[PDB]
């Protein structure tokens, strides 16, 4: 169900969770997925700042 | 003397009716439809231009309509003109039934609708019906019959024919590989499938892109049934198997 | 937007064939109508095109009813058609409701007929503009003007035809609201003679009429003696102006 | 192909003859403003009599469709009178057929449907007049509606028609941004001052026509010269 | 043409993140931006 | 300009032509002022209903009102009078109104 | 006139109907989504000033206690077509004392559009209609075209950005939706193209379920907008 | 209520639209008609009948009554309209007068209909030419040709359509009492006339015949082939 906005938010949360728990071979991948998904939408300022 | 008249029903410097032939080529642009006769029954396949994913399925058909108990038609061209023509066909058939207490013969109904078509092409300033009809029916005079009528009001009886997009190629193929005193419904369905494939080469004949309606006789009653998705998929799979086998045979020979 | 039909609007939102009908209207000789305090007086500068016609051979003053008289300007055929239409409107009104048609109502009905003809392209606008005049004891003296577009407006003094502007200035130089018809007749004759262009038309006749209290709310042609006196007044006025 | 008659759809829509009907409405030369208060509806309109020979009593763009419904017409005057007669006939027929006074919204719907038929058919032209109807509805209060030659009949809190339609609409927009709960005098003054400001003219009691319907007196009244002068004097003093 | 634009924009993303080698993330972002 | 609709949008841009002011046709008071300005030097020897002249001058421009004054003077000379009167002014304004029938669209706006 | 003004072009196309389609596509956005238990017709009802009383002219109109109808295109053409649809439904009821099936109503409105395409002195209707209905125990959404052709839709959009709306509906739409969820989807699709803040008054929505078609009040539309913000 | 003048005179006094109807006729398949002692023969070019097309539904030869038949050349829809109207008129004539129609009577009726359509409002001419062949009650062969303009003449041999001119000159030559003595010889003459234009015989040919007051009989393709074969025999004997 493509919206990409809650998708970017959830992928950022997963990135943070992996950063906290499973080091950064998976947090980096989740962050890359979030950035790629965000690049296809407007990314309101809050979401863009969270990404950055 | 009007400036806005547009002179729909006039002749041309040559005896060529511009509006009628523009309607003919509108038919040509419209979706494909074809019909095949066979000793056991008649069938009518039709490409579907409503292949959009968000488009619901509420009727039993979109290109194919039922005129009376033992007769169906298929329309190519303009959908609204087709709807009005099908309503008029139903009215004509039921008027004949009310008057004579027996189903209207297929040729008689085709002639009546074509009389209406000719009236529109000769009288008044109204544009002709840009619709071509393929009628498949049964009657106690010549049994299973297939007719094809054009916007000009001209109809012809055929054993196998095609109207619409790539209709020329479809009719050429049918001419090449249609057998007169043979080809029961099974082979007729196979032929229709292969013709639709080579007529819609762009798409590999997805079962959802075509509609087939078969008219047959059972216990003295006439049954007109639209082939379900299951049967259409079975037919497409069989044709694909046959085509692969033919290609393998040709390559092995070479 | 062309101008070949009344059903076509110009790019400016201006129906051009109605304007051409008005152009045809301002080519007839002239017709003034002055609403005095106790009547209405019509005068027409009837141009005798040839001496072969009889005086009164092209009457531009018609009796639309007992109490209503119209003076037309433009195409005489269209003017006669509109006069017949107004006559039948008045007759129908009297037969249906049982009393003389008010001039305002009759003018509105005829103007709406003219609008009916200026609407569609299956017909053409009337090529004549007319003035209606009446007097009644219970409704005063009323004068209306209707043009090819179908615009009925009440007036105290109106002029149609070629020299409508000159006639309008001459009429404005009057205290119409406080004069009597017996004198407004002389004033109308004077105005006709002043606005007439001798060098341009030469031959000329004056066709007068009034409807007022002195006529018991009845439209009539001016008596011969009164018309001659008014014509003499106009001649002497022209002589004095020349001197 | 043909932007000469309505029934052609120049190849993006754009019914050019209907647009030309609107241009004709503007070309009429006059302006009219309509407002509605908490309990009153008012329609002012510029009154021009450039002759001194005109009766000045027959030069009126305020008409009484029925005893309880008034209207102000803008644009071609012949078309205005024709549409006013049609509106009166429709109102009378509604009263005869249904047994109660025609609502203003329904009346505007009737005339708008007629104009739509004109735009739909090629034989006719869309007659170039703008009608603004005023009435008191038994439940909706002071209804004010405006029908146009295309068949649009939206109901308005305050609208205008004529050459300065846009400026009048902007002025009424500014006024209705704030405290739209207008008494009878307040709404009459709003309409009069809107017209005066837009036309850059100090109005004498002569060259304006004011029509009013109030809940207490739901009878379309054309204010006399004396009442118009009283309102104008109060406006000047304030 | 769009594929070539994707390659060029992947290079541009590698440039934006000052770096000498274009990577999978750069190609992903390039595809997202181009489409 | 009097044909602003034909100007380049880059020229009409707010950065180049910042303030676009509309010198519209005179209203009632503007016509009165212009008529007074252009009839001040004319030797009038009557009572001049400038209000009536303005009422008949609907749709006129400033040059049209100046021509109204000039035509009143022309009527004066043609009548061999060393002055002007309201009859002359009324004739002049009606003459100019008739002359105005040969015009075309004038309400041209930018954008 | 009696001579048709919609004639076939040398390329076999009805340019008059094509231009009517262009007029429709230039109209206000509208969306129709049929859920598992109902249908929703939403539309942009943006006025050009707050002067316009947005409670007199309704963008979504009911034609029967189980059928509603929204449009995209010309408002007056929509008015005449909705009046004709109401008359057709009443005639059907009178003949058969049973509310007209939605399929039949759309068929007859399409026939009206076709006969206005064919007739002599007339113009094709410059509107596309989005009938919704709850005949039987199923929801129906039909789009009727200026050409007089009617298509059954699971969900569709017509107006300014109708192609974008249709893509959005394809991405966001599933057969398992429920009426209150399809309303969310419809308002979200309208927001996809809406130019400005979406107030509860400058938008209009009408639902159609077992109870019957009803145009949601501005209060309910406000609540939906708040839940969707 | 269209009420528009479709056919009007051109400045040089021509009815260009009935001329265009005649052009529509000339661009139709050839139809030949001959009359002999006791038989009227009526052949027509099948004009590329597809293997898949039921030849019964193509009827360029139609029986208007028991004693009158009609060969067509033009627009098939107008063919059907005129043929149906002629059949109705023939039954009406049988009603009013207890005799079968005469070929001249039916030809006159068709011509009157064509003229009505050529000078009625909002109606274009019937773009068709017709060959009415039949027998009267007195037992006399009759052949008439009617043009779209409502002009009908009585002929001894016509050919209307694409090869009208060539077939007409061929029939003008080699048409004589000796050549029409027998029914077979008359059929030979018609088949030769058709062969003069149709590139391939047999396939592109359809013959109907009427003997004296018996019935209309459509010659089967085998019979047509036999006639063509013996025509070839006669030709090769000559050469």
């Amino acid at each position: 169900m493509d919206d990409k906005a809650l998708l970017v938010e959830v992928q950022l949360l997963e990135s943070k969770t992996y950063h906290a728990l499973s080091n950064l071979p998976k947090a980096r991948a989740a962050l890359t997925s979030a950035r790629t998904t965000a690049n296809a939408i407007y990314c309101p300022p809050k979401l863009q700042a969270t990404l950055d | 003397s009007r400036r806005y008249d547009s002179r729909t029903t006039i002749f041309s410097p040559e005896g060529r009716l511009y509006q009628v032939e523009y309607a003919m080529e509108a038919i040509g642009h419209a979706g494909t439809c074809l019909g095949i006769l066979a000793n056991d029954g008649v069938l009518l396949a039709a490409e579907r231009r409503n292949i959009h994913k968000l488009l619901d399925e509420v009727f039993f058909s979109e290109k194919i309509y039922k005129l009376n108990e033992d007769m169906a038609c298929s329309v190519a061209g303009i959908t609204s003109d087709a709807n009005v023509l099908t309503n008029e066909l139903r009215l004509i058939a039921q008027r004949y039934l009310l008057q004579y207490q027996e189903p209207i013969p297929c040729e008689q109904l085709v002639t009546a609708l074509c009389d209406i078509k000719q009236a529109y092409t000769q009288f008044g300033g109204k544009r002709p019906f840009g619709v071509s009809l393929l009628y498949i029916g049964w009657d106690k005079h010549y049994g299973f019959q297939l007719y094809q009528s054009d916007p000009s009001g001209n109809y012809g009886g055929w054993k196998a024919t095609c109207i619409g997009n790539n209709s020329a190629a479809a009719v050429s193929m049918l001419k090449q590989d249609y057998k007169e005193g043979e080809m029961t419904l099974k082979s007729a369905l196979a032929l229709a499938i292969k013709v639709l494939n080579k007529t819609m080469d762009v798409s590999k004949l997805s079962a959802e892109k075509v509609e087939i309606a078969t008219l047959t006789r059972e216990n003295g009653k006439t049954v007109i049934r639209v082939l379900k998705q299951k049967e259409v998929e079975q037919l497409i799979k069989k044709h694909e198997e046959e085509e692969a086998k033919a290609e393998r045979e040709k390559k092995e020979k070479e | 937007g062309y101008d070949l039909s009344a059903s076509t609007f110009s790019p400016d939102g201006r129906v051009f064939q109605v304007e051409y009908a008005m152009k045809a209207v301002e080519n007839s000789s002239t017709a003034i109508g002055i609403r005095c305090k106790d009547g209405v007086v019509f005068g027409v500068e009837k141009l005798v095109l040839s001496k072969l016609y009889e005086e009164g051979s092209n009457k531009r003053l018609f009796n639309v009813d007992r109490h209503v008289g119209m003076a037309v300007a433009g195409l005489l055929a269209d003017a006669r058609s509109l006069a017949d239409i107004a006559r039948e409107e008045a007759s129908n009104f009297r037969s249906n409701f049982g009393y003389n048609i008010p001039l305002k109502h009759l003018a509105d009905r005829v103007a709406m007929y003219v609008h009916a003809y200026t609407l569609y392209s299956a017909v053409r606008p009337f090529g004549c503009s007319f003035m209606l005049g009446s007097y009644s004891v219970n409704d005063g003296a009323q004068l209306y003007m209707i043009d090819p577009s179908g615009v009925s407006y009440g007036y105290w003094g109106c002029a149609i035809g070629k020299a409508r502007q000159a006639a309008k200035t001459e009429i404005e130089k009057l205290q119409m609201k406080e004069m009597t018809c017996r004198d407004i007749v002389k004033e109308v004759a004077k105005i006709i003679y002043i606005v007439h262009d001798e060098v341009k038309d030469k031959a000329f006749e004056l066709e007068l009429s009034w409807v007022g209290e002195l006529t018991n709310g009845r439209h009539e042609i001016v008596p011969k003696d009164i018309r001659e006196e008014a014509e003499k007044y106009a001649k002497e006025s022209l002589k004095e102006e020349d001197e | 192909g043909f932007d000469r008659h309505i029934t052609i759809f120049s190849p993006e829509g754009r019914l050019y003859q209907v647009e030309y009907a609107f241009k004709a409405i503007n070309q009429g030369g006059l302006t009219s403003v309509a407002v509605r208060g908490k309990d009153c509806a008012v329609i002012v309109t510029q009154k021009k009599v450039p002759d001194k020979l005109l009766d000045s009593s027959t030069v009126t763009h305020l008409f009484k469709i029925t005893e309880n419904i008034g209207c102000v017409m803008t644009g071609m005057t012949a078309d205005s009178r024709s549409q006013v007669q049609r509106a009166r006939y429709e109102a009378a027929n509604w009263k005869y057929k249904y047994g109660y006074e025609i609502p203003v919204d329904m009346l505007c719907k009737r005339i708008a449907d007629i104009s739509q038929v004109y735009t739909q058919n090629a034989e006719m032209r869309p007659l170039g007049c703008c009608m603004i109807l005023i009435g008191i509805d038994e439940e909706q209060g002071p209804q004010v509606y405006k029908c146009d030659p295309a068949g649009y009949y939206c109901g308005f809190k305050a609208t205008a028609a004529g050459v300065k339609q846009t400026e009048s609409t902007s002025f009424l927009e500014k006024k209705v941004k704030k405290k739209f709960d207008w008494t009878f005098e307040q709404t009459v003054e709003t309409a009069i001052t809107c017209l005066s400001t837009v036309l850059s003219i100090d109005f004498k009691p002569s060259e304006i026509e004011v029509g009013v319907v109030t809940v207490e007196n739901p009878k379309f009244r054309i204010l006399t010269e004396a009442e118009i002068d009283a309102h104008l004097v109060a406006l000047a003093e304030r | 043409a769009e594929v070539k634009g994707v390659c060029t924009e992947a290079g541009m993303y590698a440039l934006r993140e000052r770096r000498v080698h274009v990577t999978q993330e750069d190609f992903e972002m390039a595809v997202a931006k181009v489409m | 300009t009097n044909r602003p609709d034909t100007l380049d949008p880059a020229l009409l841009r707010p950065g180049r032509l910042d303030r676009k002011i509309h010198i519209d046709l005179p209203n009632e008071q503007a016509r009165l002022d212009i008529l007074k300005i252009h009839a001040g030097p004319i030797t009038k020897h009557g009572e001049i209903d400038y209000e009536a002249i303005v009422k008949l001058s609907d749709g006129f421009n400033g040059a049209d009102l100046r021509n109204v004054c000039t035509e009143a003077g022309m009527f004066a000379i043609r009548a061999d009078h060393d002055f002007v009167v309201q009859e002359d002014f009324m004739k002049a304004v009606r003459k100019v109104a008739d002359s105005k029938k040969l015009e075309s669209k004038l309400d041209y706006k930018p954008v | 006139y009696s001579f048709s003004l919609t004639t076939f072009s040398p390329s076999g196309k009805l340019v008059q109907i094509e231009y009517a389609l262009a007029a429709v596509a230039g109209g206000a956005p509208s969306v129709g989504i049929k859920a598992a238990n109902g249908v929703v017709l939403a539309t942009e009802k943006k006025q050009k000033s707050i002067l316009y009383d947005e409670r007199s002219v309704h963008k979504v109109e009911p034609i029967t206690k189980h059928i509603g109808l929204v449009y995209s295109g010309m408002g007056p053409d929509y008015r005449v077509l909705v009046h004709r649809a109401r008359k057709l439904a009443q005639q059907y009821y009178l003949v058969y004392q049973e509310p007209i099936p939605t399929a039949q109503l759309v068929q007859r409105v399409a026939s009206v559009m076709q006969e206005y395409t064919q007739s002599g002195g007339v113009r094709p209707f410059g509107v596309s209609l989005l009938i919704c209905g709850w005949n039987e125990g199923r929801p129906y959404l039909f789009q009727s075209d200026p050409s007089g052709a009617y298509f059954a839709w699971k969900a569709t959009a017509m107006g300014k950005n109708y192609v974008n709306g249709k893509t959005f509906l394809e991405k966001r739409y599933n057969e398992d939706l429920e009426l209150e969820d399809a309303i969310h989807t419809a308002i979200l699709t309208l927001k996809e193209s809406f130019e400005g803040q979406m107030t509860e008054d400058n938008i209009e929505v009408g639902i159609c379920n077992e109870a019957g078609f009803r145009r949601l009040t501005p209060t309910e539309v406000k609540d939906y907008l708040a839940a969707i913000a | 209520s269209y009420d528009r003048a479709i056919t009007v005179f051109s400045p040089d006094g021509h009815l260009f639209q009935v001329e265009y109807a005649q052009e529509a006729v000339k661009k139709g398949s050839t139809a030949v008609g001959v009359r002999g002692r006791d038989i009227v023969v009526l052949g027509v070019e099948k004009k590329s009948v597809a293997k898949l097309q039921d030849e019964r539904t193509v009827r360029k030869i139609c029986a208007l009554d028991d004693n009158v038949c009609m060969a067509f050349a033009g627009l098939t829809a107008d063919a059907r309209i005129v043929i149906n109207r002629a059949r109705v008129e023939c039954q009406s004539h049988r009603l009013t007068v207890e005799d079968p129609v005469t070929v001249e009577y039916i030809t006159r009726y068709i011509a009157s209909l064509k003229q009505r359509y050529t000078q009625s409002n909002g109606r274009r001419p019937f773009g068709i030419s017709a060959l009415i062949v039949g027998f009267d009650f007195d037992g006399t062969p009759r052949l008439y040709q009617t043009d779209p303009s409502g002009t009908y003449h009585a002929w001894k041999a016509n050919a209307i359509g694409r090869g009208a001119k060539s077939v007409r000159e061929f029939l003008e030559k080699n048409y004589t009492d000796e050549a029409i003595e027998t029914d077979d010889l008359t059929i030979k003459l018609v088949i030769k006339a058709l062969l003069e234009v149709v590139q391939s015989g047999g396939k592109n040919i359809e013959l109907a015949v009427m003997r004296r007051d018996q019935s209309l009989k459509i010659l089967n393709p085998e019979e047509i082939e036999k006639y063509v074969a013996e025509i070839e025999k006669e030709k090769e004997e000559n050469e």
